[PDB]
């Protein structure tokens, strides 16, 4: 038999993660435990921070005996996953000696068996560490509206300055061809809640952030409708994308 | 810490001591108001950024932060660059007085490729009604003949000894350090017309024993002593020289370019030769160093060198 | 010849006297410089289109009054030449190739004709060469300055200026 | 297998020998911590990288390979890597670190003038933010602007009592035995450089050991690293002083060639016996120190060596004729 | 403490306006005047001259308290004007002695403000004022078959020739792997006033004009349904969209033959 098995509901879930952190990170080890599959890696220039995390509740069928290491490359397992229809349901199945790992979308109608294999390049960097979890301002806001303000201040400058004073959410940009502003408020919308804005003040912040990254953090926005952003001077900033049985949140540094 | 080369840099061109011509004329340019381009070279660390950039402040004044474009040899300077930045900063609207202008300050100019100063000409010729170009450079052969055709040569000479010196009081009347004539001498001679490498020089001795003194200064450069080096090259016997430069100079591990740049420098100021014996004795030290610098740092290059010096101090 | 190749000393008068020939015939100037993409496929698409057309500018300027039959014209100057660096690739050909198939004047202007690099203008274009000007026009031109700005020089600083700049009337 | 240069390599300060005066400074440096751009500047073979090294060690702990920018030399460094790597590596912020990166770069003076001053340029700018060793084997060909923003350390060469110690310590750790003489002609022959010496005795290691406990003389030392004898060099200098021209100039051939020396260290060895001598007038020293050292400089530009030879041989007959 | 207050009841109206004209020009001013905003602009090769009029009923509000003129190049603009949603008003301002032009988008049912700064470049004006003259034909066709006809003709030569005959429009190419020949012919339709192509001619004509012109100028085809077009044999071919108030005018100017 096998001693990893986990099956997904549908096949566009695992692409959609997988699309989220494909343009920050080149490879990853995810960890398979009992409780479900963990994961977290760096950027080439040790600024970004990708966490992602899903339980046994978005899976169908999941049994691990043993915690399992695979590390794999992303661009490859990309290309892999975009042969998969929508209608297809992805079985992750693994043995002893983790050299290969097997791929099979599989339909629930006609006999289609798709099957593929992928190695495994180990790197053995893990470095799991995390230690804050205490941030100065905490907001939630559409991530639809957070990505069209993002990769629209992108083209004016590198630099991106969020700063939360009382109630007024402003981003902030300047550079050779003019500046940028935008301010938002905190509002409760009772015919749509997934259009409100969340905001919870301890001290006003004031920090900025890389294009680059920023627009990296923004290409995850497929997971969920809804973006949490937790800010903490001389702390990492916190983007997380929520899920139904876990999250992918980054990590950020602030720059000078 | 704060290094005193960057706490006392100065900040109004009065301030600035040295070359007083040039210094002049560029305090008429700030009172008038009409720059032209201007390239400015000179020898290192005579301030010459230090002159332009006092020159743009008081030039711009409350307009410094947007009416100023400064690239040295961090920034990216090529034929994009060059195209882009600086062409789209000239046209930039920008109501200033009626005297003053935009100002492009080019630190490192003869780092720039050829390339690079080539879309330069026209950038600066069309735009010279809201736009002067401020060149700095250690080097003016670099620099291509257009743009050294378009813009003003300013050369800066060297520090001379009165106006460091001076320069180097202000700064102990300012800093309250203890000091004697002869540790200012020795500074001033290890200096060589460096106000900066002076200013640092000061510092380190002041960081490190407090006093001021020669003793002082000589142990932190790191330099065989100037004492020493004349008591070598002005000995009766060349035997006796030649034990000097084995047992006090090369035991200790001193470097061979160090021991003839201090020989060089000692000898020009040993007034109690005369002027024949003197410039004979700088032309076999020059030859030595030449011989030194060729990739053979042999003793018997310093010792031949000696032998030469005391047949000639001898004839 | 179809196209005029002006070269010399720097700063003695080409691209004046080319502006000022171009102005004077009621021809249209279209300049390019050094500090323009002179590619070969941004010379086919933006240049090479102009090569045969009439200006808009010298019509709507004036096209009524019997002055000249050439005011919607092109003088095509391009201008440092031998300035093409790395980040122009085939400009030097494609330049060479429209020095002929041509249909309005282009004057091209360089400061070293014998270049290996200018090889492709051995025939195809008129070169005539401008020299250092004489002592004696320089001083002429001084004094005129002078005398406008309200100051008196004596004529042998004026002699010793033009002997350190080497014939350099823009460096005077 | 790996090499006595790399396996006796001191992991960390307490470990380098004969530079007590600089391990003291950089030690009080990084205990006040205000550790400033640090230039190391010395002949090879002292202790440079790896006093840096330790140092660097000392600060990080684990953190080491995230917070130390090992750069060498030009390594394809126009002016691009110094413009990009290092700006970047100074200017990104680190993720979890409290503190200041490191870069060092390992004999930098071999970087142009421009190359050199986009480097001093990048450390003006970002002096607050992180800290630049530069490590040097001469301080001259450096730009005097580099020099002023930093704060130079020569590295002396180690003297007698460093380097028998660490003789001392390599026998420990190793299976063999050296001769009273061995020491000495080691010492003689090293010029205060413990790399050579680390790699001269591998080689005897390598070569001798038949049962791995013979004894090094001074003759395996001596043909090795293609060192001169003082006995041949002194047969040579008395063959030449008193014998005619024939004979001289036979055996100086025959030394040179049945051994495999060079004219270079012929002429220093020479000279370097010569420095003793009562001779009785100066106007010699000065004839033969005047040509030495012009047989030695056209010697630097590649000639043809019997003719230098026989102009040596020349030149130390003729200059003792008073 | 601002000299203008222009408020477009539409913020894509503006984009629009700058997308239909930035591949033609890069350097353009704006003549701000009491009866609305004009810009007249030439080509780098000065071959195509781009006038655009927006009058006074365009703007839900506008000041504009004596002309001014903001000169500003259309690549920022186009990357300002990009950020705007759908659902925003416009709102432009400039100081007085303007450095710079201020742009805001606001929200109707949201306090969400977005503030931009725009540079102005500094340009040498040759303004050149444009008279009225008799054109020998005067036509005006559906942008979408003008630019259908343009993209089609222009793939196989450099030139197109335009014959203004009997009634009897003829675009024709000659490349050098062969010939295109389209040939029109004027007629009224009653359900679809807008599929109708009008006629109005003098004396028969004859024009030459540039490929690439043509198609830069048919990008404007989403301004208007309906293009104008004015042809003279000794003048530059002038090509109009209409604006609900206003205009944006083509001058081309023809080959030698
Ligand atoms: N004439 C001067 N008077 C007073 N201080 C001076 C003078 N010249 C130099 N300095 C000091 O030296 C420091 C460094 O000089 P810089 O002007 O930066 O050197 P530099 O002239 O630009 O030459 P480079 O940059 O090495 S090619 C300044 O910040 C001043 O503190
Ligand atoms: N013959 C001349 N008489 C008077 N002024 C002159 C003369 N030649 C040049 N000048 C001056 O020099 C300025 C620029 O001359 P240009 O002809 O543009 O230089 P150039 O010949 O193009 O050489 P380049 O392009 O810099 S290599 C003019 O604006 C005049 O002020
Ligand atoms: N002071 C020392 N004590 C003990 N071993 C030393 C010492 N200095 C050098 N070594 C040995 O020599 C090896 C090379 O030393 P390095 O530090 O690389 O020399 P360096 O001073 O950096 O000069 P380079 O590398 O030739 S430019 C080390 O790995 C040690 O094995
Ligand atoms: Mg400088
Ligand atoms: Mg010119
Ligand atoms: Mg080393």
């Amino acid at each position: 038999a096998s001693m990893l098995e986990a099956k997904f509901e549908e096949a566009s879930l695992f692409k959609r993660i997988i699309d989220g952190f494909k343009d920050c990170v080149q490879l990853v080890n995810f960890q398979c435990k009992e409780d479900g599959i963990i994961a977290q890696a760096v950027d080439d220039s040790r600024v970004l921070l990708v966490s992602l995390e899903i339980g046994v509740e978005a899976f169908q069928e999941y049994r691990c005996d043993h915690p399992v290491t695979l590390g794999m490359d992303l661009t490859s397992l990309s290309k892999i996953l975009r042969c998969g229809n929508n209608t297809d349901t992805l079985t992750l199945i693994a043995d002893n000696t983790p050299d290969s790992i097997i791929l099979l979308f599989e339909d629930t109608k006609k006999d289609r068996i798709a099957e593929y294999s992928l190695k495994l390049m180990d790197i053995d960097a893990d470095f799991l560490k995390i230690e804050e979890l205490q941030y100065d301002s905490t907001l939630s806001l559409p991530s639809s509206e957070f990505s069209k303000i993002v990769r629209d201040l992108s083209q004016l400058s590198d630099s991106i300055n969020i700063m939360i004073t009382k109630e007024t959410i402003k981003f902030v940009a300047d550079g050779d061809i003019g500046s940028g502003s935008v301010i938002i408020k905190p509002f409760v919308d009772m015919e749509h809640p997934e259009t409100s804005i969340k905001l919870e003040m301890d001290q006003p912040v004031d920090l900025t952030f890389g294009a680059k990254y920023l627009l990296d953090i923004i290409k995850g926005s497929s997971l969920s409708d809804r973006v949490g952003i937790r800010l903490s001077s001389e702390a990492p900033a916190l983007f997380q994308f929520d899920l139904k049985s876990g999250f992918l949140q980054f990590f950020l540094a602030p720059k000078f | 810490q704060l290094p005193w080369v960057e706490k006392y840099r100065p900040q109004v061109l009065s301030d600035i001591v040295g070359n007083k011509e040039t210094i002049d004329r560029l305090q008429q340019i700030a009172k008038d108001g009409n720059m032209p381009h201007m390239i400015i070279s000179g020898m290192p660390g005579i301030g010459k950024t230090t002159s332009v950039h006092c020159l743009a402040h008081e030039l711009l004044g409350r307009s410094y932060a947007d009416g100023v474009l400064e690239l040295n040899a961090s920034d990216d300077r090529g034929i994009d660059v060059v195209r882009n930045q600086i062409k789209h900063f000239a046209q930039k609207k920008l109501h200033l007085p009626p005297g003053k202008h935009k100002i492009v300050i080019l630190d490192e100019a003869d780092s720039m490729t050829a390339g690079a100063q080539q879309a330069l000409r026209r950038t600066m010729e069309l735009y010279s009604n809201s736009t002067r170009f401020a060149f700095a450079c250690n080097q003016s052969n670099k620099i291509i003949e257009p743009l050294q055709s378009r813009c003003a040569i300013l050369r800066y000479s060297k520090l001379s000894d009165e106006d460091v010196l001076k320069r180097l009081l202000q700064i102990i009347k300012l800093e309250d350090v203890k000091y004697t004539n002869d540790g200012l001498e020795a500074i001033i001679f290890t200096a060589e017309g460096d106000m900066r490498q002076a200013i640092n020089n000061l510092q380190s001795t002041v960081a490190g024993h407090g006093l001021v003194n020669a003793d002082n200064v000589f142990k932190i450069v790191d330099s065989p002593h100037p004492l020493i080096v004349k008591k070598m090259l002005l000995a009766s016997n060349l035997e006796d020289s030649i034990q000097i430069l084995r047992t006090d100079l090369w035991k200790k591990g001193y470097s061979s370019i160090d021991i003839v740049t201090t020989s060089f420098r000692v000898t020009k100021n040993l007034a109690q030769v005369k002027e024949s014996v003197r410039l004979e004795m700088i032309k076999e030290i020059g030859l030595t160093h030449m011989r030194i610098l060729e990739g053979v740092g042999t003793y018997l290059q310093l010792a031949s060198m000696l032998a030469k010096i005391h047949k000639l101090n001898n004839k | 010849f179809r196209a005029a190749m002006l070269y010399g000393p720097p700063g003695i008068g080409k691209t004046t006297a080319a502006h000022l020939v171009a102005q004077e015939l009621g021809y249209d100037i279209l300049e390019q410089n050094a500090s323009d993409v002179r590619s070969k496929t941004l010379l086919n698409a933006g240049v090479k289109n102009a090569l045969d057309n009439m200006s808009v500018v010298g019509y709507f300027k004036h096209n009524e009054e019997a002055q000249n039959l050439n005011g919607k014209h092109f003088v095509i100057i391009m201008d440092e030449v031998d300035g093409m660096s790395g980040g122009d690739r085939g400009g030097v050909g494609q330049l060479a190739q429209f020095c002929r198939k041509t249909s309005t004047p282009l004057i091209l202007i360089c400061n070293e004709r014998n270049l290996p690099k200018m090889r492709p203008f051995d025939r195809v274009c008129l070169d005539i060469q401008f020299r250092r000007p004489d002592a004696n026009s320089i001083k002429s031109r001084l004094m005129t300055i002078a005398i406008r700005e309200k100051f008196k020089l004596d004529p042998n600083v004026i002699d010793r200026l033009i002997q350190t700049t080497r014939g350099d009337i823009r460096q005077v | 297998n790996l090499p006595w240069v790399e396996k006796y390599r001191p992991e960390t300060l307490d470990e380098v020998y004969g530079q007590n005066e600089v391990i003291t400074t950089v030690r009080k440096f990084v205990d006040e911590g205000k550790l400033p751009h640090l230039l190391f500047y010395g002949p090879p073979g002292t202790g440079k990288t790896s006093t840096i090294v330790a140092l660097a060690r000392e600060i990080y702990g684990k953190n080491y390979s995230n917070m130390v920018l090992e750069l060498n030399a030009s390594d394809d460094r126009g002016i691009d890597v110094v413009r990009n790597q290092i700006k970047d590596f100074a200017s990104t912020r680190q993720i979890f670190s409290k503190g200041f990166k490191l870069i060092i770069l390992d004999e930098a003076d071999a970087m142009t003038n421009a190359a050199q001053n986009a480097l001093r340029r990048v450390i003006e700018r970002y002096t607050k933010n992180t800290r630049f060793c530069v490590l040097a084997n001469y301080a001259h060909k450096l730009t005097p602007a580099l020099l002023s923003r930093c704060t130079r350390f020569r590295f002396q060469p180690l003297p007698q009592e460093a380097i028998e110690r660490r003789i001392a310590n390599v026998l420990v750790h190793e299976k063999l035995k050296l001769s009273p003489n061995a020491e000495k002609a080691l010492i003689e022959l090293s010029n205060g450089d413990m790399r050579r010496v680390l790699n001269v005795l591998q080689s005897c290691k390598a070569t001798l050991d038949n049962p791995d406990e013979d004894e090094i003389s001074d003759d395996v030392i001596y043909e090795c690293c293609g060192a001169p004898r003082p006995s041949d060099l002194k047969a040579v200098l008395k063959s030449i002083l008193e014998d005619d021209w024939g004979t001289a100039h036979y055996t100086l051939n025959k030394v040179r060639s049945a051994k495999g020396l060079a004219l270079i260290d012929l002429i220093e060895g020479i000279v370097k016996i010569l420095e003793d001598y009562e001779l009785q007038n100066e106007e010699t020293r000065v004839h033969l120190l005047t040509k030495l050292a012009d047989i030695e400089y056209s010697i630097s530009k590649g000639g043809n060596d019997q003719i230098q030879g026989s102009a040596v041989i020349g030149a130390i007959k003729a200059s003792f004729e008073n």
